[PDB]
């Protein structure tokens, strides 16, 4: 059952205050179990591609043997607002071993080049500023 | 086992959508006619600005 | 006798296209609209600029002119 | 010295020029669209009641 | 002071809108050069939208004719 | 670090015949001066980043003991035209040396996210197709 | 040592048309002798600072063998009015030696650093500008 890959809930907002976007995760629901005991250890790896310096890629806490986890992060990027159009926000989701290499649960992506619920989430975020726009993703193959 | 009902549903989305598409499209023409006068309207201030910086410079 | 079966199928593939080129449009039309809204936000940037520019030269000039 | 006060209110003046320019062929733009969304909206309107009279 | 004090501030306030004057000339090259490259942004996203508008009446045309 | 750093003539046209994207390197003039001797030996890196493979990077040929070399070559990035407005076309212009790491000397990066000069240039070869556009850039990068 | 160093007669008047300062120097009286002849062939240095190049200093015509001189020149100074207010105009007078260097006699030191008489003659010049104002003032002891 390889279409079994999940769903993940994101939530943006651009702070005037604090002069930057917000990239909140909250949680994913029914994760593709990648391990030997029916479950997995996942964990959201979050890029803002593609030129930004050592404040591009960002991860949350890693949560064990559950495919329904419970983040409630949220990760700070220093960007202008003319700046933030021309950016996109690779949302990657991995599964951790310890022992050997990771494996890879599923992916999104936001921005200008992305399409329907995706450029319509970053559509909303740009154009209602100070205002938490929030809504679920099915996740996608193919982000190494 | 279906009725066929994807005709209905898909055309009904395709007005749905193309009625969307002119609404935004004339909202585009308003953004930039306002836009137009604006940059006008900003050409009038840097010409007034230069007048006031050209005659700082050249005080006496 | 029954040419209209087919044709079922050709006009059911017709539909089917025509979600993905207008929601493809309406798409591009939220990518054009991005750029235009900061093109507007960015214009009233320039006015507001244009305007404290002109107060801080009058400012500036003020400033001189009081004390003789 | 400040010979790029100069420079920048002639470089002002020549981006603000042409930047009428952008608005115009902006403006001319959106309206071939616009002509052209209602081509479509009678051609999508005709082919859907085609269509539902062929099912019919 | 007085003499001292009067003289002092008729530099200060003399030198300043010079540079006023300067810093006028770039707040506006800084602001106006911003409308120049974000215009460009919004005519790339035009031309996609109108060859997307191309293709869908094309698609429309298309399965209008093939269908009489 | 230094002012006078070199302009490169780049020139780019989409050919709708070859169904890419035609990078065209000319020339340079004016090159900073990196060695000992007074001149340098350089050569262009082009790299259209991200999503290509193993045709993302093209280089170039050594020119010798000049800051005004002469390369005249044109690479192609097969590429569909709708996908184009999403990509950047790096190019980086470095110094050529034996025995350490290569110098370099400045660089352009051609895009939407682009400033300036070089938006320009990646706008009019995405109006212009079929059509040859060469246009001189500053180089100005770390 | 040497009280009665004598004083000097000079005027002071900014220029529009010209575009800079004037600077008269008119008359000296009873200057200090430093020969065996008791008298002295002086002459006026002056010397306008800070940042001013070779229109810095200026020199008046040698008078000899006198203790009561006849100047009547003027020295002009290419300055902005702003920009003068900053300066100080050293004049200082000296005793004009052919075998040897030349002997210090008596120097006066005008501008917003000096005090008194010295001070309001440049304020008056300054705020009273294209009016020529003339006052006698003091030779004193200074960087001989
Ligand atoms: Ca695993
Ligand atoms: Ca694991
Ligand atoms: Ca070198
Ligand atoms: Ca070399
Ligand atoms: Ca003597
Ligand atoms: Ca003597």
């Amino acid at each position: 059952d390889i279409e079994e890959r999940g769903k993940i809930l994101v939530s943006l907002m651009y702070s005037t205050q604090q002069g930057g976007l917000i990239v909140g995760i909250i949680r994913c629901v029914h994760l593709a179990a990648m391990d030997a005991n029916g479950y997995s250890d996942p964990f959201v790896k979050l890029w803002l591609k593609p030129d930004m310096g050592k404040k591009a890629k960002h991860k949350t806490q890693i949560k064990k043997k559950t495919l329904n986890p419970e983040f409630n992060e949220e990760f700070f990027y220093d960007i202008k607002h003319s700046d933030l159009a021309k950016k996109s926000l690779d949302i990657s989701v991995w599964d951790y071993d310890i022992g050997k290499s990771n494996d890879y649960i599923g992916g999104c992506q936001l921005g200008i080049s992305a399409k329907g619920e995706r450029l319509k989430h970053w559509y909303e975020c740009l154009k209602n500023k100070d205002k938490k726009i929030e809504r679920w993703h099915q996740l996608q193959n193919e982000n190494h | 086992f279906a009725r066929e009902n994807e005709m209905d549903e898909n055309l009904e989305q395709v007005s749905g959508i193309i009625g969307n598409l002119r609404h935004m499209a004339l909202d585009m023409g308003n953004e930039i006619d306002t836009q137009n006068r604006q940059i006008d309207r900003i050409m009038e201030k840097a010409d007034s600005n230069k007048t006031r910086i050209d005659e700082a410079n050249q005080r006496a | 006798q029954r040419r209209a079966d087919q044709l079922a199928d050709e006009s059911l593939e017709s539909t089917r296209r025509m979600l993905q080129l207008v929601e493809e449009s309406k798409d591009a039309g939220i990518r054009t609209l991005v750029m235009l809204d900061e093109q507007g936000e960015q214009l009233d940037r320039v006015e507001e600029g244009m305007n404290h520019i002109n107060q801080d030269m009058k400012e500036a000039e003020k400033n001189l002119k009081d004390l003789g």
